[PDB]
């Protein structure tokens, strides 16, 4: 039936839903499907330090003997810094990405330096970078997270803030190459009912759907709201497990299967 | 049989250590590529500090620009400090923090172009600083660039503070371009005997000129890098190098036309 | 008798013949000569699809294990229809030869992307990506085959077709790192008398040299016949084969030295 | 099943090899890109005597930029003679090294343009002039570049010498922007008979004019690349090429106004 | 024998500066006939020529 397709795609145009139809009916190819993606949060884990990434960079090596491992590193603070500078100023969202990019990347750089003596490089090219991830003496990379929308991000209903940020990279890069699981690292045991930095009644949640986290109408998230939208719409990935970085074996566990913090379904 | 084979010329079969070989040939005064220039160095402390700050200066320097020719090169600020105390709880070497830093000059000058672009303003990255600089600039009337020098992993050593820093590497780009003046603004009027942010703010007296020889001998803190003191020693073209404040308006204008403002600190340089 | 050759270089214009013949008595350094050099046709078989695309790929991920492969893409139709209207405007060779690169490089991505997973990389850097080249783990690496003479292409005697493509770019990256062989995957058995999809009586050819070659007037070749000129004035690589991708093992059975298509010899 | 899934186009299902199924799209003489560009290729014979022969030829080039639009290409010299030499001790292939010596040629053209910046003129890479020269040139004057071709990895072979040089990529370059002229700046008058600095300078007789037929068909050493008279055979828009002198003042003025001050080489190409 | 001209020209302004002096033409010839019959001086004719260049 790919006749219909090429005749469809030389005629009509990419909107015509006959062609998006035919398009969805094509095949599916995952690149990396034995890949596991992790981000390690900049706020929540690198701006705290040696004791909250010596740990960590221990658990890496050690996982990559058994893994394949995409870490792709978030902006932290000094992004927020810049935010706010740049929001003072009435600087569009795509200033502002432009901005992160570099935060991020300095954190990746950190982490690369700190992994280095390991084998496990900083990369561009994070997809494709074949080689490291062929090899099990590596089988590891380090891909900083912001996106390259720079100057091009969709902008929010409302504000300047960049929707897209780390957590969107990460997990649309899983996507991409259809990985096997996705997880995010961060200060927390998982996602609660609201912020228990500030609000201390705050209920735990092991596991819910994004239908179901959209009802509770959460006005903080411990993820971008955005990634929920397109986890929804994923093909490859369709969950992604939240975890603390600070408890040590938490990511072990979890990249072995285990449900050790919280599991975010699309459905 | 394993002889080495030599491009004629007169520094051949030298190893260029010795002094008295290559003053024949290089012991001479070098020439002004950008005479034409005028560079400053907006400090980080004072784009951190935003809107309050930015948009004056950005008026100012929109009322500069077809006055003269202009190299704007932006500094760190904080968040260089923040970078700084993470790569040291880690224990990173000083040589791994300098473009951790460097990238934050950068950024602060992403913001001041896009700032500026409406006048025909925009971010070079260095490469296009060193070599293409000159037609970036027949195009327009001003560039904004990064200050901190590409010393990434090469920094010196000895502290594990990157001493190359803003101040250094715009000071070292108008010496070898041979600029017409060097212009540092601060968050404060200029130089003082002490920190008057700081503890010692009552003993503090401001220095309206100095030399870089009597700053160098001295101990104590500084709103510019010593090293900025070391190289100025072996500057061949800046005389002299105002620093000012360009929280208030109207200073970095009147330096540009060599009024003084602020602190002026003479090199090592003799005139004419 | 270096000397004597110093001097001239350093006295004499490169044109002065004593010095070329002095320097023609110089060494030969082989810098890949375990590599084996392949061209995957764009029109021929990436533009086939999956068909042609999938067998292929196995091929490659299998006799990576015992060869060494530079795999050169080329660029289809893609670039016949810029030529077509980059000529329709009058626009130069130079133009069209950086619009086909594009082509090939499209070609080459998607190639890597169905490898990666094999641990199989995209290379700008053919020639000096020593690290795969030398895993049996890898033992391959994927460019893209049009040459990097973008603008400043040597044009043709009449016409703004480029003449060196990526025929050339794959045949003058193996002579250059003297690799041992150098093969030709495309959609025919090898060498005709005539273009066999629009004439029924072309003949085949199992071996010939250029000079025969050239003497037939062949109107329509399975090569650039610039290659040709270049062949005849080789030094490593003196021969090439031409087979057929759609035929499962042709490519296998060629690697190992097996007479399966046609052979073009410069002497 | 497995057919092939073309595109549309004259040019489908052709292989580009049958002359006559493409004579009829792409058998016809191209466009001009660049018909006001005016190209001039210095010899590295010449920017090796130093400021001796180039501070002349600076203020001639000063003097040149409001008179036309420049695009100043630069050649190698000998550090490409001591580099081959070594190459060749090692048994490198001469893909090997062409860009060695290109690289040579770029050194040249960064120190032109140092002497020439304040003037507004800089160093542009082989992909800026490829893709950008328009623009690069609207905002100002002259531009430097090198002169050898990108065929690095990928040169001819038949000679461990790299056949394509920079007389070479400066003609295709020309040919392909559909330049108004190209002029070479050597150190002699033009061409001889035979190398004026040889064994057989006595018999050297000076060539003002000639065809690039005459020299190919010939044998013997020449100033210029013998694949430069191979594409002059397959030119499309340059019709003439001359060879001048850099050496003595106001030849490379007067060639580019179209005076005969050294050699004249007509190419292949039939005017109307 | 102006529009192809003009297009000449507007070809050549980026190659060149351009000082481009016009002349009288016809004109010039009928004013000389009229200042001749009438038998003004050469220097009465000058500027009546001139003019026809100007315009
Ligand atoms: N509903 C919630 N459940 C759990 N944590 C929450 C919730 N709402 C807010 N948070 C807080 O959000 C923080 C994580 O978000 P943040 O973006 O600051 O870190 P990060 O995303 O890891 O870093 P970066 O954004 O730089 O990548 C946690 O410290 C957590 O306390
Ligand atoms: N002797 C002194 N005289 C004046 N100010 C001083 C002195 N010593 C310290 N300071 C302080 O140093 C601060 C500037 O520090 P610093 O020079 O690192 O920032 P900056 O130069 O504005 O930013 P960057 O270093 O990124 O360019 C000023 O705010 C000032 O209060
Ligand atoms: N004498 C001949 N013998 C064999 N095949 C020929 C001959 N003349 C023309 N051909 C045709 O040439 C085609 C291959 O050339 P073509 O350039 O179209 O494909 P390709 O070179 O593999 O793709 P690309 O040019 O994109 O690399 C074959 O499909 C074949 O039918
Ligand atoms: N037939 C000839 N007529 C004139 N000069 C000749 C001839 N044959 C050789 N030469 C010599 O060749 C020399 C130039 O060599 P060459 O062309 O390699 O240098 P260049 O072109 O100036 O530098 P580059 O090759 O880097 O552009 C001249 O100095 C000249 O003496
Ligand atoms: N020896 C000659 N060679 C060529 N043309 C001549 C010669 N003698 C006379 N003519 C004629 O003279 C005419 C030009 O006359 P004239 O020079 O007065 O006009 P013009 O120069 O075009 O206009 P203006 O004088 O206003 O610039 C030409 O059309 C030409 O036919
Ligand atoms: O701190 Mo972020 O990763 O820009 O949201
Ligand atoms: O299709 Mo190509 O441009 O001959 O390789
Ligand atoms: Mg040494
Ligand atoms: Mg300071
Ligand atoms: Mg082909
Ligand atoms: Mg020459």
């Amino acid at each position: 039936s790919t006749a219909e397709l090429e005749e469809l795609l030389m005629q009509r145009s990419l909107t015509d839903p006959q062609l998006q139809a035919a398009a969805a009916a094509a095949a599916d190819f995952r690149i990396l499907p034995d890949a596991t993606v992790i981000k390690i949060g900049g706020q929540s884990v690198i701006d705290r330090g040696r004791a909250a990434v010596y740990p960590l960079v221990d658990e890496i090596v050690a996982a990559r003997k058994n893994h394949k491992l995409l870490i792709g590193t978030g902006a932290g603070t000094r992004a927020r810094h810049l935010y706010s500078i740049a929001a003072g100023l009435g600087l569009p969202a795509g200033v502002l990405a432009q901005l992160g990019s570099s935060v991020a990347d300095q954190n990746a750089a950190m982490l690369g330096q700190l992994l280095a003596k390991h084998g496990i490089p900083v990369v561009g090219g994070a997809g494709l970078s074949a080689v490291p991830l062929s090899l099990a003496e590596v089988n590891a990379v380090v891909f900083s997270g912001m996106p390259p929308y720079k100057l091009w991000m969709r902008p929010a209903a409302e504000g300047v803030i960049p929707p897209y940020r780390t957590d969107a990279g990460c997990f649309l890069l899983a996507e991409q190459f259809g990985c096997k699981q996705m997880i995010f690292v961060k200060d927390e045991d998982g996602l609660y009912t609201a912020n228990p930095k500030t609000s201390k009644d705050a209920t735990f949640i092991p596991r819910i759907s994004v239908d179901e986290m959209k009802a509770k109408g959460l006005h903080d998230s411990i993820l971008e709201f955005p990634v929920l939208d397109l986890l929804q719409s994923a093909q490859h990935v369709r969950e992604v497990q939240v975890v603390n970085g600070l408890v040590p074996g938490n990511l072990t566990r979890a990249l072995a299967g285990e449900h050790v913090g919280t599991i975010i379904t699309a459905s | 049989t394993n002889s080495i084979k030599h491009v004629i010329s007169p520094l051949a079969r030298q190893t260029l250590q010795d002094r008295d070989l290559t003053r024949p040939v290089a012991g001479k005064r070098p020439i002004r590529l950008l005479p034409w220039l005028q560079v400053v160095k907006i400090g980080g402390r004072v784009m951190d500090r935003g809107a309050d700050a930015i948009l004056p200066l950005v008026e100012e320097l929109r009322k500069l620009l077809p006055e003269h020719r202009l190299l704007i090169l932006t500094g760190a600020g904080v968040r260089a400090r923040h970078v700084f105390s993470v790569g040291l709880d880690l224990g990173l070497p000083v040589g791994s923090l300098a473009p951790l830093a460097a990238s934050e000059a950068g950024q602060n000058g992403h913001i001041l172009a896009a700032m500026l672009a409406s006048e025909g303003v925009s971010y070079v990255e260095h490469p296009t600083v060193a070599d293409q600089l000159a037609i970036h600039l027949s195009a327009t009337r001003a560039v904004v660039g990064s200050a901190f020098p590409p010393y990434h992993h090469h920094e010196f050593p000895g502290s594990r503070i990157p001493p190359h820093r803003a101040d250094t590497g715009a000071f070292l780009l108008a010496d070898a371009f041979g600029a017409a003046g060097l212009t540092i603004v601060e968050n404060v009027d200029g130089i003082y005997t002490a920190d008057p942010n700081g503890p010692d703010r009552g003993q503090a007296r401001f220095l309206p000129e100095t030399s870089a020889t009597d700053l160098a001998k001295s101990e104590g803190p500084l709103p510019v890098d010593r090293a900025l003191l070391d190289v100025m020693a072996t500057a061949r073209h800046i005389e002299r190098v105002q620093v000012v404040n360009g929280l208030v308006p109207g200073r970095l204008t009147a330096a540009l036309r060599g009024e003084h403002v602020g602190t002026l600190i003479r090199t090592g340089v003799r005139p004419a």
